């Protein structure tokens, strides 16, 4: 699913600015 | 047409009253910006770290004389210099001192010592939107809309001041004790009546024209609103991948996919915010913010009642008392060392 793809991205935690 | 006479009249008057409000607010901001409350560290007891960054950290503190709890952002002057964020830190303080809006955190004190800069602001006890969103999974469309309406009004206010925000995301939105939003970070905000050019923001939330190194304007904030509404309603953002460069390829592509549970009204609003063509993006047209406010997805939104905080919130965070930190994660606690020698005095003279 798209949710599974999101989990696979590894970017589920707090995201830093660039 | 879509509105009969009574509704068209009501809406026109409302829109004119917004203009009247904003003109007064801009006058008040500019007076404060031009003619800008100290304290000192031993006026407060340090309780717990609520969140961390590359600058320093944010701590819950209790003001000794009054017993009031506050959130104290501590910035290490030498790290700020090394991270090239002198102008950002000074600007954030200047903005926070000068703005006034119900969804913008209130700075109560600021001060500095040999090592650090301190910004003491209201404590917002309900935690980050980010945490709640990951925990619940996704927000219903009414719940997402309640939050989105607050960001729409806050951006209408900030843009009227010529301020572009540039780092909207759930991590930067706190929930207060009544369930309303508070914006606290202004580390990338800039006064921009025209255009600006810096690469900044968070990958998932970057507008295409930032990625493509163009001069850009306040419309980047309306793109970011699209991203936020999508993430609140889906539980995940529209553009994601293992590495930023692959996120950017998705952002600039002009393609976005939606969960089957999104309403058609929501999808229409998001296609108009997540519009790669600036000449078509909502918030950037001749009708300005009104294209967003008058969209069908917001038809049930009473904008004045949201501003007055008279709408019942969908979600009221757990609150066991002043000082409750249960809605924040646990962080490793580091001492606040103050050097006997002054660091970076010239760089931060205006703080
Ligand atoms: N930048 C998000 C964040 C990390 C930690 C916190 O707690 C705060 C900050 C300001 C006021 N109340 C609570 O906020």
């Amino acid at each position: 699913t798209t949710y599974a793809d999101f989990i696979a991205s590894g970017r589920t935690g707090r995201r830093n600015a660039i | 047409g879509h509105m009969g006479n009574a509704a068209a009249a009501k809406k026109g008057s409302e829109q004119e009253s917004v203009k009247e409000f904003l003109a007064k607010a801009k006058e008040e901001f500019l007076k404060k910006w031009e003619s800008p409350n100290t304290a000192q560290l031993d006026h407060f007891d340090r309780i717990k770290t609520l969140g961390t960054g590359s600058f320093g950290r944010v701590m819950l503190v209790k003001h000794k004389e009054t017993g009031n709890h506050y959130a104290m952002k501590i910035l290490d002057k030498q790290k700020v210099v090394k991270l090239k964020q002198i102008e950002h830190t000074l600007n954030e303080k200047r903005i926070l001192q000068a703005v006034n809006f119900p969804f913008l955190v209130k700075l109560e004190f600021s001060f500095k010592d040999n090592s650090n800069l301190y910004m003491v602001m209201e404590y917002v006890p309900g935690g980050e939107m980010f945490s709640h969103l990951r925990r619940i999974g996704r927000f219903s469309e009414p719940h997402a809309r309640f939050y989105a309406a607050q960001i729409v009004l806050t951006f209408e206010y900030l843009h009227s001041l010529d301020l572009i925000y540039r780092d909207l995301k759930p991590e930067n939105l706190l929930i207060d004790q009544q369930g309303y939003i508070q914006v606290t970070d202004f580390g990338f905000a800039k006064r921009v009546k025209g255009r600006t050019w810096t690469l900044c923001g968070t990958p998932e939330y970057l507008a295409p024209e930032i990625i493509l190194s163009k001069g850009y304007n306040k419309a980047v904030d309306w793109w970011a609103l699209g991203v936020l509404i999508y993430e609140m309603a889906a539980g995940y953002p529209p553009f994601f991948a293992d590495q930023p460069i692959q996120i950017y390829e998705k952002i600039v592509s002009g393609k976005v996919r939606f969960p089957s549970h999104f309403s058609s009204d929501l999808k229409d609003l998001l296609r108009n915010l997540l519009q790669v063509d600036l000449t078509k993006r909502f918030g950037n047209l001749k009708n300005g913010v009104n294209d967003i406010k008058n969209h069908k997805w917001f038809a049930t939104t009473d904008w004045i009642a949201i501003y007055q905080r008279k709408v019942e919130a969908p979600f009221i965070p757990k609150f066991k008392g002043p000082g409750d930190t249960s809605n924040f994660d646990d962080y490793e606690e580091e001492e606040i060392r103050v050097s006997i020698n002054e660091k970076c005095g010239k760089e931060f003279t205006e703080f």
